[PDB]
């Protein structure tokens, strides 16, 4: 019981750590993706923004 | 099994060789004693044979009976060298009543 | 091969215990028996002691009992006719109940 | 079975047990048996299965 | 000894299945950082198309 319970504990500390390890290495690809959305929120705020002012202009014009 | 067992249990193992040297230096200086039992006992292998060798140097010990578990091997040479040393069975001179 | 490996790993050792204690009671007692003056010449006299079931030592011996009961009776018959045998019985053996193969 | 073996053996030696001469199993005599030399046998004497 | 092999199979499992998790809820951050660029660059898509559109009649009707 002590060998199992010492192999246990060793186990559950080295997983932890492993955990641990991965998930601060772990923020890349959520960085890039987060970039990649704000760029496209930007260009479907321009688009509207775009479609907003050409109508208006156009409406006067007519 | 244990990556610290020896770390663990030098304690055990000091103690356990103290006990050892003891029992040698006991059975080599002991002219007297020489009948010991330590039979039914938790004697580790290398203990037993520690014993078995230090017995060599007394032949006046004549008996030491130890636990079963240690290697028969090192059984079969203890009984050899307790035949060695088993003391004559004095003839009891019956004395002729008159 | 992975399950293999972990029966090995796990379920070894208290067999291992269990049936090597086993095995020195039966040459303790072999050795009771025989008054400690002889000892097995193998492990495998153990085996031979277990080998027989109770049912299965009932079958064998009926089938043993009505195998053998013939060959007693086979010594004495040495001078009897060496007439060939009859069609009707090649006929009933090549003809009978097409038992199951 | 092998630990037990060795038990027996060792517990064979401890009580002085005379180890009863084993006899010699009958040596297995090359008996004449008239190996049926085909024709060839001698021209494949010797000759491995891949050549 | 069973009782503490169980409490800790137990509470390793949990602690295993939280961190499997979490380390699938960042790759979620990930995917859901892709799913929001799909979902922002249909938006563009849309919005483009309506300026086309737009602008192409306005300036027909003009």
């Amino acid at each position: 019981f002590k060998n199992e319970k010492d192999r246990l504990f060793s186990i559950t500390s080295d997983m932890t750590r492993q955990y641990k390890q991965m998930q601060d290495e772990l923020l890349n690809q959520v960085n890039d993706l987060n970039k990649t959305v704000i760029e496209k929120d930007e260009e479907i705020k321009k688009k509207d923004q775009q479609i907003q002012d050409m109508t208006k202009d156009y409406e006067y014009k007519l | 099994a244990n990556p610290n067992f020896f770390e663990t249990n030098k304690d055990a193992i000091e103690h356990n060789k103290q006990i050892i040297e003891n029992i040698c230096e006991v059975l080599k200086a002991a002219d007297t004693l020489l009948y010991y039992d330590f039979r039914f006992n938790n004697i580790s292998k290398t203990d037993a044979k520690a014993i078995i060798d230090c017995l060599e140097a007394n032949k006046n010990i004549y008996y030491m009976e130890l636990s079963e578990h240690i290697p028969k091997d090192l059984i079969e040479r203890k009984k050899g060298l307790m035949k060695k040393r088993k003391p004559k069975k004095k003839k009891k001179k019956k004395a002729k009543k008159k | 091969e992975n399950l293999k490996r972990l029966v090995k790993g796990n379920e070894g050792p208290d067999i291992l215990d269990k049936m090597r204690a086993e095995r020195r009671e039966w040459i303790m007692r072999e050795l009771e028996k025989n008054e400690f003056k002889e000892a097995p010449q193998d492990p495998s006299e153990f085996y031979n002691q277990q080998v027989m079931d109770p049912e299965q030592q009932a079958a064998e011996a009926a089938k043993a009992a009505e195998e053998a009961k013939k060959k007693g009776a086979a010594k004495k018959d040495d001078k009897k006719k060496k007439g060939k045998p009859s069609e009707l019985d090649e006929f009933l053996e090549n003809n009978k109940p097409t038992g199951p193969s | 079975d092998e630990m037990i073996a060795e038990e027996l053996d060792i517990v064979r030696l401890r009580y002085d047990i005379k180890k009863k001469k084993q006899k010699k199993p009958p040596r297995p005599r090359n008996k004449g048996k008239n190996k049926k030399k085909f024709p060839g046998d001698s021209s494949n004497k010797g000759r491995d299965p891949k050549d």
